[PDB]
């Protein structure tokens, strides 16, 4: 039986898959965020960073559940694209593989709301504050790249 | 290659920063191996050791690897300055120095499946330039092309050369990770099965 | 480098998921591993995965083959050795401005 | 050494006989050979059952 419970998402159980002629590895820094280096040498370079439902880096004595029901959850959080605008997340279903794109979210002092930036195509949601809560040190102005 | 003086990248550096940090908590001790091989497919062409004929060493892996032939220099310095980066950071922390220098041997085909099995790589054109330079005399006629095979008496000359030169190359490295970084405690791995029974005597007396 | 900060799990559903961690008592034994097998993990699931099932006082780690050294790819002609490594665009705008 | 894990059971009762051995001589310092096979196989260290 499990006598401890985890927190989904945590920093320490992500997990780097990638192609061949490539180096990354994967360090976490705070209680809500992590760092992956990485080396480009080519053009097909290709980096993911997985959530695993099912383990099977663990001992059979240190492993977690596997429930595969996304309901009613939120993730927000930041990062560092080449190209902002397109940024997108395989999603892995039992019968396909879908890919969905993330589009920018930009906060509107006179409503008070997280409105998506993209006008033409993209998302007409938007999101209260208190989505996302900020706690650690934030990313240097000189990585990021600007959008918009 | 050989100008840079730190030939490991920044995610392994990091990547062991933190491993070591985390073995310093919990008190541990640390022993780190380099070994000869490099891949295939990033080796410089003149490191790599060379078959009969002139193709390289290969393995057995899915991506083929290539040995470093111990009488180059260049290689030596390689490696020696990978430990040595990597024994800094050891350094830095409160932490003993230990290492380890892992796998030296001249390359055989006993483990490669086809395109050269049981070929000896023994003849590249360096190593067969320094043969004539030093002790004088010639590199053996019919070369071996097999490890188990009959071996003429006017080869063994050169094995043993071969085997004195193996021995060199691991006091070679040894010697300059010691003079950079004192109070380390070199070690190397001794496999059994065939230091006590070898694949032949060409490996017994060529490898040990 | 590539950050993600401030992982932050919002919603009504299913938050944390259960857990097994029973730590063992001590063996004589001590963990060796190699780097190509663990560059998957962070470092900190491995050491306290290790520590926790009891293997103590000793590490011998193996560095790969194939990661801990720098590269380059580049093009070489058959003709004559020659590398190219650097990429450029070739592109020729024109502004139209006016009325 | 466990390759193909479809092979554990008899080569970690060689390691058992090859522990006890090494033990018997008296080697201060032993080591399974890897962290991932030790994980995959999920190899555990307890007294033999009485009976």
């Amino acid at each position: 039986t499990y006598n401890t419970k985890l927190n989904r998402f945590d920093p320490e159980y992500w997990v780097v898959d990638y192609n061949a002629l490539m180096v990354a590895t994967i360090i976490p820094y705070g209680s809500k965020s992590f760092k992956v280096p990485c080396q480009w040498r080519t053009n097909k370079d290709f980096l993911g960073v997985r959530w695993m439902t099912e383990d099977t880096f663990d001992h059979h004595l240190y492993r977690y559940e596997t429930d595969p029901n996304y309901l009613g959850l939120i993730l927000a959080f930041r990062h560092n694209p080449d190209e902002p605008d397109k940024f997108t997340v395989t999603i892995q279903t039992p019968e396909k593989a879908y890919t969905y794109r993330l589009a920018p979210y930009g906060f509107n002092n006179k409503t008070r709301r997280w409105e998506c930036l993209d006008t033409k195509y993209g998302t007409k949601r938007t999101y209260q504050a208190d989505i996302f809560v900020a706690t650690d040190e934030d990313i240097p102005e000189s990585e990021m790249t600007e959008v918009y | 290659p050989v100008s840079e003086p730190e030939p490991i990248n920044m995610p392994t550096m990091e990547f062991y920063k933190r491993f070591l940090s985390l073995l310093h908590e919990r008190d541990m001790k640390f022993v780190n191996s380099v070994a000869y091989e490099i891949l295939n497919f990033f080796m410089p062409d003149e490191w790599k050791q060379l078959n009969w004929k002139g193709d390289p060493a290969l393995s057995g892996w899915y991506p083929p690897s290539s040995f470093i032939q111990p009488t180059n220099k260049d290689a030596l310095d390689f490696v020696s300055k990978a430990q040595c980066q990597i024994l800094k950071e050891c350094q830095n922390l409160g932490m003993e120095l230990y290492f380890q220098i892992g796998e030296p041997w001249w390359w055989d085909g006993s483990y490669n499946t086809g395109e050269g099995k049981n070929a000896p790589c023994i003849y590249d054109p360096k190593t067969m330039a320094l043969y004539k330079e030093e002790t004088g005399n010639d590199v053996p006629t019919p070369w071996i092309k097999d490890i188990f095979a009959p071996v003429e008496e006017h080869q063994w000359p050169y094995v043993d050369w071969l085997c004195t030169k193996l021995g060199q190359s691991t006091n070679y490295i040894r010697d300059y990770v010691k003079g950079k970084f004192p109070d380390a405690q070199a070690t190397l791995l001794f496999f059994t099965p065939q230091i006590m029974s070898p694949a032949s005597e060409l490996t017994g007396r060529l490898n040990f | 480098v590539k950050w993600f900060t401030n992982l932050t799990v919002s919603g009504s559903g299913r938050k944390q998921l259960g857990q097994r961690k029973y730590p063992q008592v001590v063996m004589g034994m001590g963990m060796t591993s190699g780097f190509d097998d663990g560059y998957n993990l962070t470092p900190e699931r491995q050491v306290k995965m290790a520590y926790g099932l009891g293997y103590r006082d000793w590490w011998t780690t193996y560095i790969g083959m194939s990661h801990y050294w720098k590269g380059l790819t580049a093009f070489q002609d058959k003709e004559t050795g020659e590398l190219i490594t650097e990429q450029t665009v070739l592109d020729y705008p024109i502004l139209f401005a006016g009325e | 050494f466990v390759l193909l894990p479809e092979d554990a059971k008899k080569i970690w009762a060689d390691v058992d006989k090859a522990w006890g051995l090494a033990l018997e001589a008296g080697i201060p310092h032993i080591y399974p050979w890897s962290y991932t096979q030790v994980m995959r196989d999920g190899v555990i260290y307890a007294v033999p059952k009485v009976c």
